[PDB]
């Protein structure tokens, strides 16, 4: 709740949006509207990186009391991060979940919006810091320290019969005078089983990041049309529930329509040009239905292509065979869908939806919206949000990274569009620059096993992958690529890493983590799981994200790092 | 005249006809009025024109322009000179004469 505590916000403040997302922007640029709304004057801020946080935090170094981040927190005991603050008022808005609960208690500097079917970590506090083994935090029988400590009577405090609390059995002695750290430890080590059930074995990420700001904004009488698509692009990049799940698709289609349909502040005069309200409807995730002819953007995307094997010819000769049955001149499968005549440009989803039933593919639809600013053309559902992505373009001008960001900030406004169709192409290109790298690298057979994974690594630096995005894609477009032919029903089920050359930084050899196969719920290890050869050796490994599932090394102090990461 | 399709009259009769002062964005630029019009003002006598705006206006002319383009060209340039001709009008008095005009694509 905050209809309340908004209330608290007239002061000053500081508004974060951590590190880049498209839940960051859509959740954000509502806010500055809702802020320079009830005349407030803030701060938006880019973020390159926990240091890029604290660094931040440093150069504003005010006693500014409404301080606010969103997407992050889970990083540490933060007043131990944070020391100054006092009584700042923090905000957490995350949807990485798993997140510490000195940051969860202390009710001073924080909001616990705790809110969950999952009642299982409460005393997670109450012995890790609250009980304790061999500690100084006591007391001793000469009178030098004859002050009493913060005495937790518990094994936070002595350990030598001196607890006044821990009132449930003996005092002197259960077999021994210092049984207390025995008990201690067995509720300690035998419930690690559940603290290293957090925190150490996995991670994911929970629920939304604005579609509560949504339900915020909307309870003070807001009918913004465009918050309700600033949303859905916030939703629809891990709406991917192959990427980072959604779940609640099919609940969602009643709690959004449930939002927008039923208040129809207009039913019948509508037929007009500006923003004529948004509407709903199950189409694809097809790459770009639209603005491109079939057979290449048939040819891209994964799902579509390796259930039906295409980077080899025999998928086009099915291909073909299967735009025979459904009639699709060859022609007409190389002009814009657009650019097609009518009938087969109408007709054309009505008739694959049925008989796409029958030959191998079943998952390729979806329910999603669309809508006009006027004639020019009818934009589509997610064709911002793989514009924004080529948006992330690393140049070696310095300036680039947060100046990508405030114009992707700038960017999903009515106003600012002849930059939109510049994504549109930077992505198409990119898209089909994916699988200009597929079949070079699985007919070299470049796919390292290496024992208990799939594993590949690359030697010098694309623009394309560069940055990391980029390399989950092309991990994740491989992957299936293999697995698919070249392997029995047996070995279909191992993780994958990949490497990611930064010829601009010195010699890194970044790494990103990605999850074996069709188990969407059963998500990373690598919450943690790379971290174990960091202890085992330990070589200048970084976990600078607040994203996880990501590393950065030396050129080449991995090797051996990944002889001892085996297991 | 066989008023019942592929008619002489219902596309210039309003259609062709009302698309331009139809052909609205507020900036107040987005017609081709302003165009004509200054086109005119310099003797040049022409003005430029998309082929997906009739996808931005309707679903059916361009499935018909691309049949009988011939003709459907001329009624626009009818269209063009009587849509344009009221304009030629500062009041009635400065239309010395009309003048014929060529459209693109």
């Amino acid at each position: 709740l905050r209809n309340d505590f908004y209330r608290q916000l007239v002061g000053k403040r500081i508004l974060i949006v951590v590190n880049y997302d498209i839940d960051a922007i859509c959740a954000s640029r509502i806010l500055q509207a809702l802020f320079k709304y009830d005349h407030m004057l803030y701060t938006v801020v880019p973020i390159m990186g926990v240091t890029g946080l604290k660094r931040a935090y440093g150069e504003h170094q005010g006693d500014v009391k409404y301080v606010v981040l969103v997407n992050c927190g889970g990083c540490v005991d933060i007043v131990e991060l944070l020391q100054p603050s006092d009584d700042v008022t923090f905000f957490i808005c995350d949807s990485h979940r798993p997140l510490d609960v000195c940051n969860i208690y202390s009710d001073r500097q924080v909001c616990i919006l705790g809110d969950a079917s999952l009642e299982e970590n409460i005393p997670a506090f109450e012995t890790i810091f609250y009980d304790s083994e061999g500690e100084d935090e006591d007391e001793d029988e000469s009178s030098d320290t004859e002050q009493q400590h913060d005495d937790s009577g518990a094994g936070e405090s002595d350990q030598e019969d001196q607890a006044p609390r821990s009132r449930k059995l003996s005092r002197l002695e259960r077999h021994e005078q210092r049984i207390l750290k025995q008990r201690a430890r067995r509720q300690w080590e035998s419930e690690r089983d559940r603290i290293m059930f957090e925190y150490t074995q996995f991670s994911y990420y929970g629920r939304s990041a604005a579609l509560m700001v949504f339900e915020l904004a909307w309870k003070l009488s807001k009918d913004n049309m465009d918050l309700l698509w600033w949303a859905i692009v916030g939703i629809t990049e891990q709406l991917l529930l192959g990427k980072i799940e959604s779940g609640a698709y099919t609940l969602e289609l009643e709690q959004i329509q449930s939002h927008v349909s039923r208040l129809t502040n207009k039913t019948n005069d509508q037929n007009t040009m500006s923003a004529s309200k948004i509407t709903f409807e199950n189409d694809l995730h097809l790459v770009l239905y639209r603005h491109w002819p079939v057979t290449e953007s048939m040819r891209y995307s994964r799902y579509s292509s390796c259930q039906l094997k295409l980077w080899t010819l025999r998928g086009e000769k099915r291909l073909h065979e299967l735009l025979l049955e459904m009639g699709l001149p060859l022609v007409h499968a190389r002009q814009t869908y657009g650019a097609m005549d009518l009938v087969l440009r109408k007709e054309f989803f009505s008739m694959v939806e049925r008989l796409a039933e029958k030959y191998d593919i079943a998952d390729i639809v979806y329910g999603t919206f669309t809508l006009s600013y006027g004639y020019r053309s009818r934009y589509a559902a997610a064709d911002y949000v793989y514009a924004l992505l080529a948006i992330m373009e690393s140049v070696k001008k310095h300036k680039t990274p947060e100046d990508c960001f405030l114009e992707a900030s700038d960017a999903l406004s009515r106003q600012h569009k002849q930059l939109l169709s510049a994504g549109i192409d930077q992505a198409k290109l990119l898209h089909a620059a994916v699988f200009r790298q597929v079949q070079s690298s699985l007919e070299a057979r470049q796919v390292h096993s290496a024992g208990s994974f799939f594993y590949y690594v690359l030697q010098e630096e694309h623009a394309f992958f560069s940055y990391p995005y980029a390399l989950g894609l092309l991990a994740r477009f491989l992957l299936r690529g293999h697995v698919a032919t070249s392997r029995a029903r047996q070995a279909s089920d191992l993780p994958l890493i990949a490497s990611c050359p930064l010829n601009a930084s010195e010699g890194m050899c970044l790494l990103v983590g990605i999850v074996p196969v069709r188990e969407d719920s059963p998500r990373n290890f690598f919450g943690k799981a790379f971290e174990q050869a960091a202890q085992k050796s330990g070589v200048a490994l970084l976990q600078d994200f607040f994203e996880p599932a990501v590393v950065q090394l030396r050129q080449s102090d991995l090797t051996r790092f990944l002889d001892s990461l085996t297991v | 005249n066989q008023q019942d399709a592929q008619i002489n009259l219902q596309a210039v009769k309003k259609k062709y006809k009302e698309f331009i002062r139809t052909f609205n964005e507020e900036n107040f630029f987005y017609k081709y009025r302003d165009t004509l019009k200054r086109n005119y003002l310099n003797g040049r006598y022409f003005l430029e024109i998309e082929m997906e705006d009739l996808v931005g206006f309707d679903e059916t002319l361009a499935d018909k322009l691309n049949k009988q383009p011939t003709e459907h060209l001329e009624i626009f340039e009818e269209a063009a000179r009587e849509v344009a001709d009221e304009i030629t009008a500062p009041r009635p008095e400065h239309e010395e004469h009309m003048h014929d005009i060529q459209i693109l694509l």
